[PDB]
């Protein structure tokens, strides 16, 4: 329900806007020096663009220009079937699985540092405490 | 590092200090001290890991969040930490 | 310092 | 005339990148739907074509969405 | 029953008050929060002197668990926050001192 | 007068923040560091040599990679000491006890 | 493929088809039975549908990193170059070193190639990486010079990147043991509840 | 009117859905919540009277 | 023969040096060393890519409208180890082509070995009107060319 | 036996920790009082954003059975928001508390399927924001690591800042968010790299002569230009 929609906005030119157009506008056209300037250079054997040569000395790795039926509209590919490496152990990490609720060294360093050593202080804080309480139930 | 463990690391300290006496206990049975000790950390920490992280996570926060709102955020800590203790050292 | 804190 | 003139290899920073874009797709949509108008694309013309028995209804009301309170 | 848990969570709870209170820009309550900070405490007083001139592995020890709780910087020109943090880390360091900590998470 | 930082700025208020009645380090904000990877780094590095768990355990060490220590704790060190015996005997200094030391110490360690 | 959906009843029935008699004993055991099977049931689908997933995710994994040639710490690729193959093996078990033969510029040209592997393969997340560029830039540091000179330099950044290189193979090498129990496990208990499951429909009673 | 869009007779069929999920949702979080809640007394209470 | 292939290694290595120290405007001067060097290819099984640099080097002062592009590519396929990779395929026909080895094929992202012609098309309508009718049909775009608006005028296409 | 008496001198001192706990216990130490930070921003579900979606202000949607109430951006802040810190600026765009829309999953394999599909991560649907602090450490750890991995590099603080940047935008949690706060900074990383590329190995074009009228006007200077 996209396509043949209605006129939503109006239409308008306010007073004394200006148009830039005469009224030989019309039989006006464009032109470009371009296509004679091709002619000329290819006629007086004039420096061609290296866009003429398909391939590429711009980089490395080998480039081909691919063209789009004239030597002006060109793309270069690259040929190499690229290489690629990774130093990186295979089943080391479980990114779907949390992590910070499983008791063990990969839990702790999934959560942090700071917990663990948090938790270290509390546990000495802990045994002191309870380093008293035994003191305190064994001299009874 | 387990509750039976350290049970039995508790008999052990108890039935050592029998032995020795209430005069020498402190200079003859330190390493099963420190050895039931750390068991009962272990314990502790494993029951009560996710309160302190808790309590940790509202301390970085300034205890702005909804659950470090009052006194449980503390008071849930030392409820398993004292539970801990009357299931281990009695 | 970084010399991206600079604006004026 | 950024590039080639006065030298800039960058020439257009993240605005500009958009607005090229946003004209890609406008061109994209006016050659896709024949007859695509402004609230899709900047275009309004008056020549449109409609079916020949054209219904009018109010629109739906704007849909409650949940909030608190 | 449990004196050292205990003032530590107060003293960690009056830190977060006092930043708390600066961000607010409220002298009164975070003058509260530091005379509310457990200054009284023998053990702490006695581990100061001990933490003051210890060094190496302890002091790496310590360093590093107060680095954790609070590791932000303090202005070397606030002399009450050169106090609570001195005092905070004398507690850790009497902490230390009686029962020593484990920081690695790889541990048996 | 204290008006809202949007989204756009706050990676400038992490380095440049407002002025408080505690600020921080500011130019020592770049030097706060704490790493989460010292451990695990150690044992990788240590178990690569070819040690055990229990050896690397025991070659373990905390992290001297953190933030610097504040130099007022060794400067201004007895002006502490006292400070904190008048606290501990004044109850924290309540109603101006400790006025006395803590001129001293903040006169020593600003300077006009 | 799927059933169809089950019949229905046409007219409708509300509570005239109730039971007026309350259950005797043996009903209840086989709704004990089938709340055992339904569990059991809800296990072993939770194990299948894991099982399946994975090995098809795992399997696309692989598909696309053969698709884009790629090589890691265990080099299982056959399209390799011999030059990138040898550069990649240097790196991950031997040691790189520029030789003697080489012009100058060609053992900068060596240590760029080492340099620009080693940074598309280990990221800045990487513990070797940091190791390795070190290593690489005494390299630089030392092109113009001889290994027996370059070694005594060097030795020293080389044993730290050799370390974290071995403790890479050790962390796979465990984790592919570690998935190997797993696996065997939950297949065993899969196993298990198999055979319970069948014994139990052996022993279901009704129709 | 007021009283017809307090039932919802000029709501459509997708909000009166949306309403019921928002229901169902809530009710569901409230219950999940009051599970976990219910299942960390209980552990460390170690009784089964605590869950009921 | 080792002691032949050492031998002949100093040879090349030589040969290099004083090319080096004439330089590639004065590069007739070492036409000396062919006489030895073709005898170590035909001995060996070696190249050493001399007709290919001689030619570039000669190229280069008279240079081409390629700008030798041909030579240059043609130098650097020569001194690879193994052999070249990518080479110019030889045709009674009018257009020459660039073609791959079979041996390397599965180095390169290709379908064939043919990679299209070592020059680029020439200017033509027609050639212009069948790439635009390609595009058009892959495109597959109902609209294009619709004119929503034109000016109104006699003229069939006012402005261009 | 009590339990915890040493443990609230917040309590005992009537210390309130923030405006909000002193609002509540009425210890009334706070001059300026408190403006309750509303519910509606103290927690809530992502939402999408843009106006050229038609989902937009509405929450997203999930596999799973989720809160549809989403978070409301501070659109009307007062004048006067005396504590300009991150803590209280973040909660303008975030909550701090994370969003309400995490999942209890019933089985393991749902999990790995919502993660299969793109649609699941621990490190999105269950976290908190990050800390200013936490956020600082972050930085600095990688700000060493890049001046460790290279201190030559002209690009460095640039990848720093983008870091910093996305750090403070939080894009563990709203990445789409922070991705379209910080890809400027990508873009400039990415034309610094070239624009050292071409230092390195030197590239440069033959640049035209001057233009007749490369000034506007006689009077006015040509201030010249490497």
């Amino acid at each position: 329900s996209m396509d043949h929609g209605m006129q939503y906005s109006s239409i308008y030119w306010e007073t004394s806007h200006r148009t830039y157009l005469p009224f030989w506008a019309s039989l006006t056209q464009k032109f470009s020096w371009k296509i004679m300037d091709d002619q000329i250079r290819s006629f007086l054997r004039l420096p061609k663009p290296v866009t003429t040569e398909p391939f590429v000395f711009s980089s490395g790795s080998p480039y081909i220009r691919r063209y789009f039926g004239d030597a002006d509209i060109s793309v270069p590919v690259p040929l190499h079937a690229p290489a690629h490496f990774a130093f990186v152990p295979t089943g080391t990490v479980s990114p779907w699985e949390e992590t910070g609720m499983e008791t063990g060294p990969q839990g702790a360093a999934a959560r942090g540092a700071a917990a663990t050593a948090f938790r270290a202080v509390l546990e000495s804080a802990w045994k002191c405490d309870i380093d008293e309480q035994i003191k305190e139930k064994l001299h009874s | 590092m387990s509750v039976f463990e350290a049970r039995s690391s508790f008999l052990d300290l108890e039935q050592c200090a029998r032995a020795a006496g209430p005069q020498r206990w402190e200079a003859e049975c330190q390493g099963v001290r420190q050895r039931a000790l750390q068991a009962a950390a272990d314990v502790m920490s494993r029951e009560c890991g996710a309160y302190g992280d808790s309590f940790f996570q509202c301390y970085r926060h300034g205890f702005r969040l909804e659950a470090c709102q009052g006194e449980k955020a503390t008071m849930q800590l030392l409820r398993c930490q004292r539970m801990v203790a009357d299931r281990l050292v009695p | 310092a970084s010399p991206m804190l600079f604006t004026d | 005339a950024r590039y080639c003139y006065r030298g800039l290899d960058h020439p257009f920073t993240l605005n500009e990148m958009k607005d090229f874009l946003f004209k890609l797709r406008e061109q994209y949509l006016v050659n896709k739907y024949e007859g695509i108008q402004f609230p899709f694309v900047f275009r309004q013309f008056n020549r449109v074509s409609t079916p020949g028995t054209l219904e009018v209804h109010t629109s739906p009301a704007l849909q409650q969405q949940p909030h608190f309170h | 029953s449990s004196p050292h848990m205990d003032r530590l969570l107060g003293d960690l709870k009056l830190l977060a008050a006092y930043d708390s209170a600066a961000g607010w820009q409220e002298p009164k309550a975070m003058e509260s929060a530091f005379q509310s900070l457990s200054w009284d405490d023998a053990d702490v007083l006695k581990a100061l002197p001990q933490y003051l001139n210890c060094r190496g592995e302890q002091k790496r020890r310590v360093d590093f668990a107060y680095a954790a709780l609070c590791p932000r910087p303090v202005d070397e020109k606030d002399p009450k926050q050169t106090l609570m943090s001195l005092w905070m880390k004398a507690r850790l360091f009497s902490y230390d001192q009686k029962h020593p900590f484990v920081l690695s998470p790889f541990a048996a | 007068a204290a008006s809202t930082i949007p989204i756009s700025q706050w990676p400038s208020l992490l380095y440049a923040p407002p002025s408080s009645p505690a600020n921080p380090a500011v130019e020592a904000l770049p030097e706060m560091q704490f790493d989460d990877l010292h451990y695990p780094r150690q044992m990788l590095l240590c178990r690569g040599a070819g040690y055990s768990l229990e050896q690397c355990n025991r070659m373990a060490q905390p992290d001297a990679r953190v933030t610097p220590e504040n130099p007022a704790e060794k400067l201004l060190k007895e002006e502490a000491v006292a400070a904190i015996a008048c606290l501990s005997q004044r109850e924290g200094g309540k109603d101006e006890q400790c006025r006395y030391y803590i001129e001293r110490m903040y006169k020593l360690a600003n300077k006009e | 493929t799927a059933l169809p959906p089950p019949p229905s009843a046409n007219v409708a029935v509300s509570f005239t088809a109730a039971p007026a008699e309350p259950l005797s004993r043996g009903e209840v055991k086989a709704a004990s039975l089938k709340l055992e099977l339904q569990n059991i049931e809800r296990e072993l689908k939770d194990w299948w549908m894991s099982r399946k997933i994975l090995r098809d995710r795992n399997i696309g994994l692989f598909n696309l990193l053969q698709h884009h040639n790629f090589a890691g710490l265990s080099v299982n690729n056959a399209k390799l170059s011999d030059s990138q193959r040898v550069m990649w093996t240097d790196l991950v078990q031997g040691k790189p070193d520029v030789e003697d033969k080489l012009s100058v510029d060609a053992r900068e040209m060596k240590v760029d190639m080492y340099e620009k592997l080693f940074k598309q393969a280990a990221d800045l997340e990487n513990p070797c990486r940091m190791p390795g560029v070190a290593y690489l830039r005494c390299l630089r540091d030392t092109l113009t010079e001889t290994q027996s000179a370059r070694r005594s330099s060097c030795l020293n950044a080389f044993s730290s990147f050799d370390a974290c290189r071995t403790g890479l193979l050790k962390q796979q090498s465990a984790a592919v043991e570690n998935s190997l129990v797993r696996q065997n496990m939950a297949d065993v208990r899969a196993k298990a509840l198999f055979e319970r499951r069948a014994v139990l429909l052996d022993l279901v009673e009704g129709k | 009117a007021q009283l017809h869009a307090s039932e919802g007779f000029w709501d459509s069929e997708s909000e009166q859905q949306e309403a019921r999920l928002q229901r169902h949702a809530e009710h569901r979080n409230d219950l999940e919540t009051t599970w976990e809640e219910a299942l960390r007394e209980a552990t460390l209470a170690r009784n089964f009277d605590v869950l009921v | 023969a080792p002691h032949q292939r050492a031998a002949c290694e100093q040879l090349h290595s030589e040969y290099k040096q004083c090319l080096a120290k004439n330089g590639r405007t004065h590069f007739s001067a070492c036409t000396d060393f062919h006489s030895k060097l073709r005898a170590c290819e035909n001995m060996l099984g070696t190249s050493y890519c001399i007709d290919e640099g001689i030619n570039l080097m000669k190229c280069t002062k008279n240079p081409d409208p390629s700008f030798c592009a041909k030579e240059f590519v043609a130098m650097r396929e020569c001194n690879r180890p193994q052999g070249p990779h990518l080479v110019l395929s030889s045709s009674p026909s009018s257009p020459p082509h660039y073609e791959l080895r079979p041996e390397v094929k599965h180095l390169y992202n290709v379908d064939s070995t043919d990679l299209g012609s070592a020059v680029a098309p020439v200017r033509s309508k027609e050639q212009l009107d069948r790439v635009a009718d390609s595009l058009k049909a892959d495109l597959n775009l109902p609209g294009y060319g619709h004119i929503p608006y034109k000016w109104e005028s006699l003229r069939p296409n006012p402005g261009a | 036996s009590i339990l915890g008496a040493e443990a609230f001198p917040e309590l005992l001192s009537k210390v309130p920790l923030n405006p909000q706990m002193d609002e509540d216990k009425h210890f009334n130490k706070y001059k300026w009082g408190n403006e309750p930070i509303p519910v509606n921003r103290r927690t809530g579900s992502r939402m999408n954003s843009s106006i050229y979606d038609n989902r937009n202000h509405e929450a997203v949607r999930h596999p799973w059975s989720t809160d549809a109430r989403t978070f409301h951006p501070n659109d009307n802040p007062e004048a006067d928001r005396i504590n300009t810190q991150y803590s209280n600026m973040v909660s303008d765009s975030f909550p701090e508390g994370g969003f309400s829309d995490a999942p209890r999953f019933s089985s393991n394999w749902e999990r790995l399927l919502a993660y299969h599909h793109g649609l699941y991560s621990p490190e999105k649907f269950n976290s908190t924001t990050k800390t200013a602090d936490e956020i600082r450490l972050a930085v600095n750890d990688f700000a060493a690591k890049v001046h460790a991995d290279d201190p030559k590099n002209a690009c460095k603080y640039l990848m720093i800042e983008e870091f910093k940047c996305l750090q403070s935008a939080q894009a563990r949690i709203d990445p789409q968010g922070a991705a379209t706060k910080c890809v400027k900074w990508f873009n400039e990383w990415r034309q610094c790299a070239w624009d050292q590329e071409k230092m390195v190995k030197g590239y440069n074009y033959i640049e035209d002569r001057r233009a007749r009228k490369h000034k506007p006007y006689i009077g006015a200077p040509d201030l010249q230009y490497s």
